[PDB]
């Protein structure tokens, strides 16, 4: 045949892949963690958004740290041979490097390690996307007026907020990041490469949202998401044929 | 608006 | 006039901007830090590469931690009004969140804070690119066979290696990452958006390099760089008439 | 090859 290029992931396997959504709303009283009003709006928006991208969505609600680890392990031991990609969305409390189960923390490294190139062979060379709506610390952004591959290759972490910062969730509308992510996927997934979609998400969150609080410490604050890409190819959710 |  | 789009940074200011290259090769004996053979190859390659992109390059060699902080502060106090962007390249030893002056460490957050949207007003809304060739820890990748804007917005951290990992430098050829970055900028800066260039760099480092060592602990190891984007627009180094 |  004619000349060929391979700068984009093959996304025309029989299946797009799994989209695992972990939606932690209610936490064990002993943890002291508040209930995450608005997160069901996020989980429903994500389910519909990834459904329309032809992902096999599995929604899970209010999982303990043990259940999160068991779920991830089990999913990583499935045969993904016929799947183009893998998506995991985490909606919870967090801090830097950590996501909360309903009864305590989970190391993000533990979750993602199950999908390493050497540990989930049917996803080797395929994009593994982790979308994380959770705090990463307690900083607030005041704004300003205007023949081997690496085992960590082919991961993408779409973080809702900059390292060290809180992340903002609206109890009525959902989180700023997930709201914006689903809107940009709906508008551009048939048009733009994924990093360019996520850059539009960055701009939407940065420009269209600002917190409102009766507490001056938490009022008029801003947010920028953080794209953490170790992908080796361009990622389009569509394919040609 | 609430923080996560 | 006709319909207009603003999805890409304005890169047709009179000047592209500064490119500050901090090249730390020789360290004070008392730190115990080894000399970074090969780093001059990197610094020369970067100077030529960014010269051809029309950056005003400033190379600085063997700076103490105090000199790094003073240099960054002074540069952040310049009038960048006529400049499209800002680039800083750091070549040194490091750990997670840290790069070493010749006599001790500097917090990366201290360096980058000088350029926050609220602290360097003539770079507000303009892309601020930090390119970092330095270790981020001691892990080794053994591979697998195959109104307001946020003050942290508009930063891009092009990290040579994944969080927590060593980064590899060849004493004859330069570092894997800087080698690959300059090659991809030379080939694609007049053709591709910057995230797509950096994705080609990820693939080049991941596929074309593997360490050779007489020490089994350090032999046959792999590397994946890490793109850390808080940009809000697409970045092209060229512009249209 | 050396580490940084
Ligand atoms: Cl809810
Ligand atoms: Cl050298």
């Amino acid at each position: 045949s004619g000349i060929s290029l391979d700068n984009s992931y093959k996304m025309d396997y029989p299946e797009m892949g799994l989209c695992i959504i972990i939606n932690n709303k209610n936490f064990h009283k002993s943890t002291g963690m508040t209930s995450r009003s608005g997160t069901d709006v996020d989980a429903a928006n994500l389910r519909e958004t990834f459904r329309n991208l032809k992902y096999e969505v599995r929604n899970k609600n209010d999982l303990t740290r043990e259940e999160i680890v068991e779920l991830m392990r089990d999913v990583s031991k499935e045969d993904h041979s016929k799947r183009s990609s893998f998506v995991c969305v985490l909606l919870s409390h967090g801090e830097e490097g950590i996501i909360f189960g309903t009864n305590g923390p989970v190391d993000l490294k533990k979750i993602t390690n199950f999908f390493r190139g050497d540990r989930c062979r049917s996803l080797t060379g395929k994009p593994k996307l982790f979308i994380i709506q959770a705090c990463r610390g307690t900083e607030l952004d005041c704004g300003i007026e205007t023949h081997k591959i690496p085992v960590e290759a082919d991961f993408l972490y779409a973080y809702s907020t900059a390292p060290g910062y809180y992340s903002w969730r609206n109890s009525k509308d959902g989180s700023w990041f997930i709201q914006s992510l689903c809107a940009m996927l709906k508008q551009y997934a048939d048009k733009l490469e994924f990093m360019h979609i996520l850059t539009r998400v960055n701009r939407k969150v940065a420009t269209e949202f600002e917190s409102f609080s009766f507490d001056a410490t938490f009022h008029a604050k801003k947010q920028i998401p953080c794209i953490f890409s170790m992908l080796t190819k361009e990622l389009y959710f569509y394919h040609l044929h | 608006d609430e923080v996560d």
